[PDB]
């Protein structure tokens, strides 16, 4: 009959605690289920229940408590993998099965932040030496510290930070880019802001 | 067990009346078209309990419904402006069986004032700085993709013809090359990383595919500029000494 998310964006380091609130308003004998959504289009079952019991483990690792006194179904992971990185539903309906119609919440977007361990950040300028005028710069390897700001200048674009795996090394980074049309600009001076003085070049 | 809508995205006009396909093969009695929207979660614009039937849902409005077999389930948009642009989601389920939804896997609909707006990207790849090869010894390759209208691309990185899942990672969302403009055009980019032994062995081939998802053959248009169809625009490298 009713659903609430409040949050609708966590953002949690890997391996820190995940919490993603659900609470409910229902004037029949309510059931609920939470859903997961990745860049793959469609919603998909992380858990449900039948009334056989009130804790209930979902897929993926987590794990969320029916606590009818609270009104809440909560979902909650102990330690955060960098593959939860998703959006999460909370849904409630009539029918034990779900089969009838659900009523979802709003949704939380879940954010993991990667534990960078040896940083080194540096600023590289790439090209394709034959793409004509055109090169770009990376900002990479920064701690998940480190934040970047939006540009200052018409000609100047640059992206936020994003996260690679390369799990043949267990190794991951932080990486962003920027570029502009303006050939009276360098990679030296497109990052100014929370950037640390040791930075390569 | 499939439910399986009739278009993955689809570009339209304002004004313009709308139809959207959703087909399922369990028989099911029930059938759902909610639509998905930031910050909104999933809101159910109607729904269809058996054959022939329809009720209305939370958000009925500018929306009409069909259900005329009992596998397929329409919605169609009275006339489409800026508000319906939207993930569309279809699902179906049945009263009898005990297993909830199935989800079909959704069309991204959005709607434009001015079709001469829409356009395809330019693909271009960046190649690793050998500062970054020397400090690192990793070779961090950019893939870049500008002038596309609307957000509608599925960028890939393939190294020897098959397709990566490692060392890569693209931007969450695009950004908008003429932020002031109502219908700017957008750029995306992406980053694949490899060893740099791996990158200076010139038999690797590395190739940035994007996918774009514009007009289809039926829309129509004059402008000198090729048609902004569906279509796969790449770039490509190869590795080096």
């Amino acid at each position: 009959q009713s659903v609430t998310q409040l949050g609708s964006h966590v953002s949690v380091s890997e391996g820190a605690l995940v919490l993603l609130r659900c609470n409910y308003s229902s004037s029949v004998p309510p059931y609920l289920f939470w859903y997961v959504q990745y860049p793959n289009q469609g919603l998909q079952l992380l858990l449900k229940y039948t009334s056989a019991a009130t804790l209930v483990k979902g897929i993926n690792g987590f794990e969320a408590e029916f606590k009818k006194s609270e009104t809440s179904f909560h979902l909650t992971k102990p330690s955060a993998h960098m593959s939860d990185a998703a959006e999460y539903f909370c849904a409630v309906s009539e029918s034990p099965f779900g089969n009838e119609k659900l009523t979802f919440g709003t949704g939380t977007r879940l954010t993991i932040i990667p534990n960078i361990q040896n940083p080194d950040p540096a600023v590289y300028q790439l090209r394709d030496s034959k793409s004509s005028d055109k090169s770009v710069c990376l900002f990479t390897d920064f701690d998940s510290q480190t934040n970047v700001s939006q540009s200052k200048d018409s000609d100047v674009y640059i992206t936020d930070k994003c996260v690679l795996d390369m799990r043949s090394m267990d190794f991951k980074s932080n990486s962003a880019v920027a570029w502009s049309n303006k050939s009276d600009f360098a990679c030296a001076n497109a990052f100014n802001n929370s950037i640390i003085p040791e930075d390569t070049f | 067990v499939k439910v399986t809508q009739s278009s993955r995205y689809l570009v339209k006009r304002t004004g313009e009346k709308v139809f959207l396909e959703c087909v399922q093969d369990m028989d099911h009695e029930n059938m759902f078209w909610y639509r998905q929207d930031p910050g909104l979660g999933l809101r159910l614009i109607y729904f269809s309990y058996d054959v022939k039937m329809k009720e209305k849902g939370d958000i009925p409005e500018g929306y009409s419904v069909s259900r005329e077999k009992k596998e397929r389930f329409s919605l169609i948009l009275e006339s489409a402006s800026t508000n319906q642009t939207s993930m569309y989601l279809c699902a179906s389920s049945s009263t009898g069986l005990p297993y909830g939804y199935t989800f079909g896997s959704g069309t991204r609909l959005t709607v434009v004032e001015d079709l001469n707006k829409v356009f395809p990207p330019e693909v271009a790849v960046f190649e690793p700085s050998e500062a970054e090869i020397s400090h690192t010894q990793k070779a961090t390759l950019v893939c870049l993709a500008t002038g596309f209208f609307p957000d509608h691309v599925e960028l890939s990185w393939w190294v020897n013809g098959k397709e990566v899942h490692s060392g890569v990672c693209t931007d969450p969302q695009p950004l908008k090359e003429q932020p002031a403009l109502n219908d700017s055009r957008y750029s995306l980019s992406s980053r694949l990383r490899v060893s740099a032994t791996f990158w200076q062995n010139p038999r690797n081939h590395f190739r940035c595919q994007v996918q774009f998802y514009g007009l289809s053959e039926n829309d129509e248009w004059t402008q000198d500029r090729a048609k902004p169809v569906t279509q796969i625009v790449s770039a490509e490298a190869w590795g080096r000494a």
